[PDB]
């Protein structure tokens, strides 16, 4: 195993000579395709915690406009609730080369079905209609947020795949292939010394 | 365009949310959300959970911190992707920052 | 000299023998201390010997050869192992990984300066191989059958459940020829056997 | 001999001779004498034969050019390869199509006893141009190859069947229409895409 | 030949020599003038001469091994560093591979073509080695990183002037430099830095 079984000879020499320039062409590359690849992790994690205080006070203000509303109308819970048919927004999945992986990443579509207009309650729709606008917004910074998490999942485990790829080039191939080298080497220049042995030989018997 | 958003949340959430148009009902007449109160149990949540797993019309998944909080073993088993589950907190009640799903996969950070 | 096989010497020998124990520093090196290469040794007269075995021991004889296909098995495995980690692989080859690695550890070691295995007679051997096929055959069949099922039996469920059967049948090994009656021993792996068997459909 | 490319006699015949075609790294395929290496392949009469080829054919230059392009290119990556991009796939199979079919003659066989000029002119171009009709990007100019495989396996294997269009039976007006017409089909399938 | 050092020369030199003074090309392209890959480097008389040191240049003993400490930790600094970025560094961390720095560009590198660092006289250069190790240790056990700890930004902000007058310690030029002058002038700059941790 310690060696890759092959016969010394120059060609030997030649096509291992030849095999251990790829494998540190392919090394390199590797190496290089991971860095990439840790960068754009990086850049992702950047990013999550602005969107995520972002978030927050978006989502804060939004549910004091419903506390507002429940001040308005009263239980526009009970009938809200009750009225669920059809959403008018939908997420599409498409997705994202970023490198050699490919990455899951969602868009915000709307439908635009009609939306429950409730007025019944003391005619509420004033506080409706802005709570229509301060949850619309947290759900498509949600949308966004999901999008960036889907990524991020699928960019870590295609990144770790990489790693042992690398190690594994690293760690066994080039040692294995560099002492073959080695033993090609010795070998060939034990044998070009017998044969300077028996030449010499013959040559001093010549002189009887 | 392909599929449909879920959440699981107190009355305050889902009642925010279906204002926003966020629900469904399938073919079958089962919404793609479960309001959940001092009344509803634990392993009702997980289970619903996992429905909404089976169901292939998701995508995402809103959980409110209280709920993550009941169910934490669930959703760090489910290490998938598919379910793009991000966490959301209450009210009433501080912004949940540790015992993020993603924090933890970060060690560089704070 | 130099430890290969590349001297016209060994080459020359190679040409005239009919049987060939190759050793391996690397297992000496182990403390493996009977180090037998069985993937380079061969012997030639496996032919007009299967007659003994016939009329002594013929349970032997698919035996032996179960046992060199695992060991194959496991090498066939092993670099694909080596360049690539766990957690991709079937349960029905890791299982054979790790028995094989029991094979490894115990049948083939041989410690012949310890006052107990100075010596091993021809039926122990047989016998302790039996008990090993059948272990391995009784717990691959087990875990095939519920391939399909709504509860896979994996490799830890194995260990969890025989762990303690497991380590008697490592120390399986310590049976003096002396001291201790051929039908004692015998007795013993009989009923170590219809232990595994106990505890298998138990499961 | 043994030693392919160190043996004093291919070194001293390669200090004198002008023209040397030799194989390369013993193949598997045993069979397969139309091997060439490029590491020491050569000739030293392409100057010479401009002004008799310019009056002639001059289209073969620039197609030779990209053959030994694309011949190098596979070249290169197989190393990698062995251990993707569009570009990357579109040129390897075109590559494994001109080695399989261009290359690797039998010699003896009804339909390689003797390839003229015009065969092998109206094989290179045809197999140039499938080339350069998907190469250029992900679109037909600047899909997958997959989906470029599955509509053209037809189109395909009559690439590699060029080859069996005996010149001794078939006249070459009947095998240069052949060639035209399948011309003509690569264009209209690689239009409707 | 082509850096192979199976070179039967090149082992047989390598086991009777006992002293390697190494050199690389990339240093000199960073313009090291003194381009010594102390990495490689390494000398084996370093028992030999414990006792001219001894007898003269008593402290000059403990200097040195610290100083090889900081560069086998500033080794491994720079990798984790690469591993992730100096961002995640400690305080400690980034005291250590900023004396690296400053050990770096001043105690390393040489610019022989200037009268005032042309030549070592082997006492201007122990009291800067003093005065870099005296700041090193200052750093560790005087400071509350050794409850809430002090940012080296801080300390930064305290006195950058006198880090940077221990940087503009190489500019001294003892032809017209009295030895007494410049050893009062490192005191001089020893007191500012105990004046320095006095006020903070």
């Amino acid at each position: 195993k310690d060696r890759i079984e092959i016969f010394p000879s120059r060609m030997a020499q030649t096509i291992m000579k030849a095999r251990l320039k790829g494998a540190q062409t392919g090394r390199n590359l590797l190496k290089k395709k991971s860095d990439a690849l840790t960068l754009r992790f990086r850049q992702i994690l950047k990013k999550i915690i602005e969107t995520k205080m972002l978030m927050g006070e978006v989502m804060r203000e939004a549910a004091f406009s419903l506390a507002e509303a429940k001040f308005t109308a009263g239980d526009f819970s009970t009938t809200v609730i009750q009225n669920v048919n059809k959403a008018q927004v939908k997420i599409r999945a498409k997705k994202d080369n970023v490198a050699g992986v490919t990455l899951p990443v969602f868009e915000h579509y709307h439908e635009g079905t009609d939306s429950y207009e409730l007025t019944g309650l003391a005619r509420g729709g004033e506080q409706l209609a802005k709570l229509k606008r301060n949850y619309a917004k947290a759900v498509e910074l949600l949308v966004e947020l999901a999008s960036l998490q889907t990524s991020f999942v699928t960019l870590d485990e295609a990144i770790k795949i990489t790693n042992r790829r690398v190690n594994a080039i690293e760690h066994v191939i080039i040692p294995r292939i560099e002492r073959t080298l080695a033993y090609i080497i010795t070998e060939l220049d034990e044998r070009e010394r017998e044969e300077f042995y028996r030449l010499k030989k013959i040559q001093e018997k010549k002189k009887i | 365009r392909g599929k449909l958003i879920a959440v699981i949340g107190d009355e305050d959430t889902v009642t925010g949310f279906l204002l926003g148009g966020i629900g469904e009902l399938n073919k079958n007449r089962h919404p793609n959300f479960l309001v959940v109160e001092k009344d509803t149990t634990i392993n009702e949540i997980e289970d619903t959970f996992r429905q909404f797993l089976n169901r292939d019309d998701i995508g995402i998944i809103l959980i409110n911190q209280y709920i993550a909080e009941m169910v934490r073993h669930a959703l760090d088993a489910h290490q998938r992707s598919i379910p793009a589950v991000l966490e959301i907190p209450s009210k009433e009640h501080p912004y949940d920052a540790a015992k993020d799903s993603i924090l933890r996969r970060a060690k560089g950070m704070f | 000299p130099g430890g290969d096989f590349s001297d016209p010497v060994t080459s020359a020998t190679l040409g005239i023998v009919q049987v060939f124990w190759g050793l391996d520093k690397k297992l000496a090196q182990r403390k493996h201390f009977p180090s037998v290469n069985w993937l380079i040794s061969y012997s030639k007269y496996m032919r007009a010997l299967d007659e003994y075995y016939d009329k002594h021991f013929t349970e032997f004889v698919p035996l032996r050869t179960k046992a060199k296909e695992i060991l194959q098995e496991e090498e066939d495995l092993a670099e694909i192992v080596q360049l690539v980690g766990k957690a991709s692989l079937a349960e029905t080859d890791k299982i054979t990984l790790e028995v094989a690695k029991l094979i490894k550890d115990d049948f083939l070691q041989q410690n012949g300066y310890t006052p107990y295995d100075r010596f091993c007679p021809f039926y122990k051997t047989v016998g302790m191989l039996s008990n090993m096929i059948s272990f391995y055959d009784m717990a691959r069949r087990a875990v095939e059958t519920t391939a399909q099922s709504d509860n896979k039996i994996t490799w830890s469920i194995i260990r969890e459940h025989m762990g303690e059967i497991l380590y008697k049948l490592s120390s399986m090994k310590f049976k003096d020829p002396v001291k201790d009656g051929e039908a004692k021993i015998k007795a013993d792996y009989a009923q170590l056997l219809e232990d595994m068997q106990n505890a298998f459909r138990s499961l």
